[PDB]
């Protein structure tokens, strides 16, 4: 049988329901339940603003790889 | 005047420092003084002086590495009347380039206190020339003949027995039952009986090694400061024994974690087989090189590397906040970068990405190119440093291996003596005869 | 005739070039000249001659590295009646191999202008024997005893204090609040009070290091040409202080970019801890090797590698037109190829693919196999170059560490003197007595 | 007797082999013969002998590497009354350690046929002491002073001009138009005018280098056997010129393949900048090491590696039949395995998989571990071999650089001479005066 | 007295140990003994005495490595009236530095039992001076002339033929038919005829090599202990022949597995082409470094590595139970880790993961960093060990290559003799003339 | 414009219709059309037979990795 939530996994036991629980890699694996993927909140940068130096861009566009990036909508 | 009853010869052994002129000085003094003592009081032997440690001048010379004293004191040869009862070397046959010398053998095999071999081979690894002291003709040839005569039958036999033990252990381990909650009830099938037999043999081996280690540690009494410099092999075997015993204790405690112990023992069970490669003329070097590199190098480099690892690890983990989700994972990732196996992906959605990249490039340049190849240069110097000494090193590996076996001897035999209670020497101030277990050795030297 | 009022002894110090016969000549001239001076006008001391730089012959001999002179002038020994008041070395007890010499130590600890230690240890890294000049018996043993007596308690204490400071800094940094727009209002929970305390301690450390660095730079006055060859450690500590101060300035400016500064300081906060490994007999070499490799090697290889990288980078970026979408990304990709971490995929849809492959293969062959292993050969040469001299280097690294601490000492006591206002010398043309802070040292030499 | 009208001095230059006693022999013979010639026929100069190659004894001694003869013949110093017009060295002021000698400098800069510099620096890389022959004092001082005086302003200027040319070329290349079918019609916008200007400048540079290379090849006349051993730099610059010209030819031919040529030129356009690092005291080594490694090593290792690559490539391609779909792809895959970048996946659905695996493991062991590290050991040997001696090579790198520039000098002045038509020598059997372009040099030697 | 009918010259050859004074002693003994023998019994030749091995004193000196005896016995030069028929060296023309010496050549090419060449070049790689013994003048000049005169025309031709053969074989391999179940019925198209021709030629080559190898093994009779130390090349060629024959046997047995044999032969068919690289002054060395490194290094390191691999492999495979699904796959995975190609993924769902990670990190540290670089340092030592001896080594490669070819000669040629039954020597105790096939050699030595 | 079938691609031109045509890596890329994925024919080995030494197994079963593999039903 497997371990339950909060119990130590990976030293002699795995945790059940991989679609529900996962065993993290921290040298003392207490397995935990997943969390929903919340959307992006406020304070994201808008198009044309410098990104990657103090803040990420909103989910509607990408931040390219360069020394001083500027975000652009994907096209 | 003296400190603790030391004789003048004793003080001269202390004073000698293996210089050629001091060697001649002490040699001539010993010759004259011994001759005078032999003539003045031919009543008893004086070379076996007692002390607080019961140390003879030749035993002290062996202990301190005063090779100059050993070169002479074990090589006295004289025929002058009234002082013929202190000679150690003689001659019977002689030719131009070859001489069949006759050597006294006392104080080497059975002295009952501290033989010459028992101090040179058991020295504390500070003597500068212990690798050369065994090159003197009597000791060198005695060890050679003891090796050729009977020792090999025991050494190869031991090696075979150990190999069988490890094969049986591996086989027993591989076929462990899968269902949980030990201990497990055996069935009447033959496979279960074989498995139980294998387990019993494995535990017996573990117990045996444990007790051998205990005996060695009680008899040797290591300093706890040079504990790991010498006696490396006993330490590793003992560690194996501890792991095996912990495994069986957990096994009978109704826990599944015993396997976590057992495999560790299993790993060492193979690796320590390298010990038996010592004593081979060529293949022995690959053991001593590993010992030196793993002890006297990485215990120094460890801290220097760890500073970099921990510093950059905490820097990266605190920079990104919201796969680097914890300190442990990031420590692993940077370790993977160190040895060229990792990968630099630079995925999206990290804030401060432009600084993250600079930190990682600095880390890769600092660790992978610069520091690691420095370590490699040092190890290259270490291995080249003992390419040349390999012959003399191997001699030590031979000698100690003999002294443990003949001491143990395993069969209640007493064949250690070379040959004969030869009465042909028979020198004494009395009218009686005597023997010294003398050994005829041909020296070919011109 | 003279240039700037220099004495004949001064000119001889200038002329001396550490040749054996020139050493004999200059020493004999010193002996004769000093005796003549003692005979002619035994009225005042003339050795402390001033100059435009204020250098005594001892001071100049120390500055220029005239080791042959220092061998003599610090060990004058003579019995000339009426002229015994210029001797520095004496004897009280004497035996066969061991002599308990008495050494004059004046003008070394308290000369008030520029002591001998203050010049040998503060030389500009051009003197060829600065690592050997401290091996003379008076200075060497003085430093050894000063180390053994009291200095160790201060050094280890400093090391412990710094380690605690860095642990506190790391703990404070790790637990920073996540919400944006600093500064943040603390709550009455205990965690906030601990965090605020940690931050305050961290800033205090930063300020302290800033002022220590400024004081050092004002006192030393580096040339701006050998600024980085010497004084590496102060430079790094000062850089840490600058980053910390920039971080706090941004923090109070209501900008969230302060973390970008802070982590950089945090990284150095760990790394330069290696400074305290200097002074250990074995583990100290791994600091000086890094200093030499990172200064006097990569500032030269940088040019060659950058030329290759930039040339091929622009070639690839202009060849493909329509991930290599920009100059920066392609620079990163070729850098990954350099250190064996990259990968050669050869996706579809690039025009001129057959030329793209040839360029990449030429680049990989040119950089990865050929150039990089050349760099590695040079670094191996550097590492083996100072495997041996490191011992003497360690002595130098010991000495400087003392001279900073002892001069500071931070307790306003004067326990640094060896022993005694010893009057047993008491030599002077007058009827009076005198002392020179003499030190009794046993030399064992035969 | 003689062969081609050679003088006795000529035969002595031929016979001399730089042995010390042979040096004394030819020296004394020269002294006596010159004295006799001065006494017999003091009517005309006899040193300017013609020959089939037009070599004087000085010229032949310079050509053949007879350093022992140059050591004397360029520094004749003698007081022989009535025969003082054969001396080259004189003195005006003299002190103990320092002497202000006066050196004859004629026939070194303007001899109009073949000077010593013009054959020492233009030797065929078989002369054994060409790296030291420039260390004779008159030559050494001429080169040092000519460097310090005016040459640097031209060299640095050249370097700057080349750097600007390469920057302009890169900028022009980066912004090429994207639409197909050149040539393209310019618009009246400013960007098009700048692009056209950049292209015109780039082509002009290419043409200039082409003609310079042709002139060099016509004047030097290389053997076609040592074509690549010497004159590496001209070869590379010429190759650049060829690629640029092919690119422009394709450009006007209404083909879009010109870019495939252009980028290749662009790559070399950066890389050859390393040539200008020759002449720097420290950073010059990284050019000569690359030249030596890339010529005299890989042209040997190439065939040995290629045998393995081709053999295993055909083995694998014929084993699997039905991503290794062709010989080219498999050659690339095994090349990736050679340098540790590849990956061993072992996918399904290959027949004979069990043999495929054995072949690949044999290949990886044979190439990656064994052969490649052999190559690395040889390159390490090469790098350490010339870590030291190349200091002298840097002198050669200085000297040749001067001789090309001063020869041209591009300003039509004649200010290369050191100083003066100094008449203070004025020695001749006639009653007249004379000059030898002598220069005063202070030598400090004791 | 004597043992087995040996002459005094025989005993002197045995006793000689290449010491300079022993060389003088044996030399003078030979001079006196030869003179006495010529005077006592001028009736028959006695220097060419046979023995149980059929070895003359010249032959025995060559066999045992008594280079000092070869230095004299091959170059006897004496004017002893009535005993001038024992001289080997003479003179015709003489000048100052150059002498046109005349050397006897008998018993080197046609001795009919055991020539000097046949034992000096066929030594068992234990002779200490085999690399120098062929540098004695007569042998050296013989080999040089034989190379320049006619031998090259064969060797290069041979190389070409072999290369051609391999190309055909490769083509025959590449276009094999795809349908199963050999043998296959040919069609009347031209391609089938070409393929059949290629196959026939390939099998013929294989058979030829098989018989050549058998002939060599029967003629040479290797010891079975130094089988692989010498005769490496014949072993590899013979192995190729075996694989080809097994392939054809399977081909006619109606099995598809013949391809599995054929490709292996094909691989060696290319790889051992490096045999013909021997004999080139520069490119030859890259062959010998393989021969040592693959024999006298990895047959030792194999066991040390395998212990680690097997131990950790069984540990991991027994730890995880329920891709590491079997012992073989895990062995491959850890092998991939050894050479830096693998990846540390740490997927989910393994129980005991926390111990699995520790085992893998221990393994990576132990093998990749520590052990492998030890192997690399040892190989670096080996490579640098024979960088210098190459000049001698290649000479051996020349000599043996000649001796096999000229002895075989392949065309009924008899050009081995230099020139003439030259009667100008004609020395004999009789009144007759004689010839010794003498060789006129100019020696330039002063 | 792109290249057509049979023309040399990748030296100055790519070929069109990546879903129909591809530019192979042979140093002279004559662009070619794809082929259908034909199923496995006869002479494939079956369960229990040695695989990987002279023949592959059929599509319905798998050949493990070992020195002497034996095929098994894929599960
Ligand atoms: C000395 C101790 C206590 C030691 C015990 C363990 C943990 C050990 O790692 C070390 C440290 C270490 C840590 C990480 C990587 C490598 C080594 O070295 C040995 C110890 C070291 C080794 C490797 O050393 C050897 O090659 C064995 C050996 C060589 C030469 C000998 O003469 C010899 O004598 C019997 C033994 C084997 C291990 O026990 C092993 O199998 C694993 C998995 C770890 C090794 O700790
Ligand atoms: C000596 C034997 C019997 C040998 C036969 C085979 C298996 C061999 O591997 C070895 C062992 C081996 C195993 C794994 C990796 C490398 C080598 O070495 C040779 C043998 C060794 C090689 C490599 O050695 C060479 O470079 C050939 C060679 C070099 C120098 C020579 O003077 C020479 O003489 C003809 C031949 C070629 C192989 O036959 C080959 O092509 C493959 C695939 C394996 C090589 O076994
Ligand atoms: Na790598
Ligand atoms: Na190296
Ligand atoms: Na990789």
């Amino acid at each position: 049988d497997c371990a339950k939530e909060g119990e130590v996994c990976s030293w002699g036991k795995k945790c059940c329901d991989l679609d529900n629980f996962y065993c993290p890699m921290e040298f003392i694996p207490h397995c935990k339940k997943y969390k929903p993927y919340v959307p992006v909140t406020t304070n994201c940068a808008k198009e044309g603003e410098v990104c990657g130096w103090g803040s990420k861009c909103c989910h509607g566009l990408d931040c390219p790889l360069a020394f001083i990036p500027y975000c652009e909508k994907y096209r | 005047r003296d400190s603790v009853g030391n004789t003048v010869l004793h003080a001269l052994v202390e004073v000698a420092d293996n210089t050629v002129d001091n060697t001649k000085f002490v040699t001539s003094m010993y010759n004259e003084i011994l001759i005078l003592g032999a003539k003045l009081h031919p009543t008893l032997k004086l070379e076996e002086i007692t002390n607080r440690k019961g140390l003879t001048p030749l035993a002290l010379a062996a202990s301190s590495g005063k090779i100059g004293v050993l070169a002479y004191i074990l090589q006295r040869e004289i025929h002058e009347p009234e002082c013929r009862h202190l000679s150690r070397k003689f001659t019977e046959w002689a030719y131009g380039p070859v001489h069949s010398s006759l050597y006294d053998l006392s104080c080497i095999d059975t002295c009952e206190k501290n033989s010459v071999l028992e101090v040179i081979a058991y020295s504390s690894s500070e003597t500068p020339n212990r690798h050369d002291m065994l090159l003197v003709e009597p000791l060198n040839r005695l060890l050679q003949d003891k090796w050729d005569r009977f020792v090999k039958r025991i050494f190869y036999f031991n090696f075979f027995v150990y190999c069988l033990y490890m094969i049986i252990f591996t086989a027993a381990a591989y076929y462990r039952p899968v269902e949980g909650l030990p201990p497990y009830k055996l069935k009447n099938t033959v496979g279960d009986y074989f498995r139980v037999t294998g387990e019993i043999l494995s535990v017996s081996g573990g117990v045996y090694f444990f007790f051998r280690g205990i005996q060695y540690f009680l008899q040797r009494r290591p300093s706890l400061k040079s504990l790991f410099v010498d006696s490396y092999s006993e330490i590793l075997f003992f560690v194996q024994s501890l792991f095996m015993l912990v495994s069986v204790v957990l096994y009978f405690s109704q826990r599944k974690e015993y396997v976590a112990s057992m495999v560790f023992s299993l790993a060492m069970g193979w690796t320590n087989m390298l010990y038996y490669t010592r004593g081979f003329q060529q293949m022995g070097i690959y053991a001593v090189m590993i010992e030196k590199m793993i002890l006297r190098d990485l215990c120094r480099f460890m801290f220097v590397y760890l500073v970099f690892l921990f510093g950059f690890s905490t820097a990266v983990v605190t920079l990104i906040e919201d796969s680097y989700n914890s300190l442990y994972s990031t420590c692993l990732e940077l370790f993977k970068f160190t040895i060229g196996m990792g990968d630099l992906e630079f995925t999206e959605n990290y804030d401060f990405k432009a600084v993250f990249i600079i930190l990682l490039l600095a880390y890769v340049i600092l660790t992978y190119i610069l520091l690691l190849n420095m370590l490699i240069a040092l190890m290259g110097e270490t291995v080249n440093k003992i390419a040349q000494e390999s012959k003399n090193i191997w001699k030590l590996q031979r000698a100690i291996t003999i002294l443990d076996t003949e001491k143990s001897f395993l069969k209640c035999m007493r064949k250690a003596f070379r040959s004969g209670k030869l009465l042909q020497v028979g020198f004494t101030p009395d009218g009686k005869d005597d023997y010294r277990w003398c050994f005829r050795v041909d020296e070919v030297n011109w």
